[PDB]
Order: C-alpha cells, then sequence, then structure tokens
C-alpha cells in the first residue's frame, strides 16, 4: 500500500 | 499548575522514549528516505517533535499528550507492513507505553 521503509 | 505538570510530562516522555529500545520512533520519518511518507500520515509524529511541542506549551491536559504518543504508534501500523520491525515495534511499543501512561496520568489526576 505504501512505498516502505528500507529493511532496517 | 503549569510548571510540574510539564516536568511530569518530561519524566513521562523520557520513560516513553526508553521503550523505544530500536531508536525507530525518537525523530521524524526522514523523507530523504521514505519519500511518500506524507501522501499516507496526515500528521507525523515521532518522540523528538513530542518534546518540541512540549516546551511549546502544546500539551497543556493529559489527553493531548497521549493522544500524539498514539500517534506515533498508528501512524506506523497505518504506513508499514505488517511483517516488517517498524510495525512489528510499534506494536510493542504500544504495549509498553501502556504502563507508562497508565501510571503518569494518575500522578496527573491527583494534581
Amino acid at each position: 500500500s505504501t512505498g516502505g521503509k528500507a529493511p532496517r | 499548575q503549569l510548571t510540574p505538570f510539564l516536568i511530569l510530562l518530561r519524566k513521562t516522555l523520557e520513560q516513553l522514549q526508553e521503550k523505544d529500545t530500536g531508536n525507530i520512533f525518537s525523530e521524524p520519518v526522514p523523507l530523504s528516505e521514505v519519500p511518500d511518507y506524507l501522501d499516507h500520515i496526515k500528521k507525523p509524529m515521532d518522540f523528538f517533535t513530542m518534546k518540541q511541542n512540549l516546551e511549546a506549551y502544546r500539551y497543556l491536559n493529559f489527553d493531548d499528550f497521549e493522544e500524539d504518543f498514539n500517534l506515533i504508534v498508528s501512524n506506523c501500523l497505518k504506513y508499514n507492513a505488517k511483517d516488517t520491525i517498524f510495525y512489528r515495534a510499534a506494536v510493542r511499543l504500544r504495549e509498553q507505553g501502556g504502563a507508562v501512561l497508565r501510571q503518569a496520568r494518575r500522578q496527573a489526576e491527583k494534581m
């Protein structure tokens, strides 16, 4: 649903 | 009395931030890394912004303080997929913050 954040 | 209430909120905010063991919620979500964040999240929140709001007299009752903690969590659940450490960290933050907010509210409602 969103771009997302980079895996931590 | 404003001054002792602000002292209580500062203490409470430090207690909540201590639960952020991943250092995930301590500063705004960086738009340089998450360019679409504002397309989805109407009112970003984080612990640094809460500290600024506190000193700017934006929290004059416990409810408005708790509301912004709850936004840290709900924004994260909304933005991130369930499988991510971000989402899971927000679930944990809510769980751990509960006791902190419960105790602090009782202290506020003694004033």
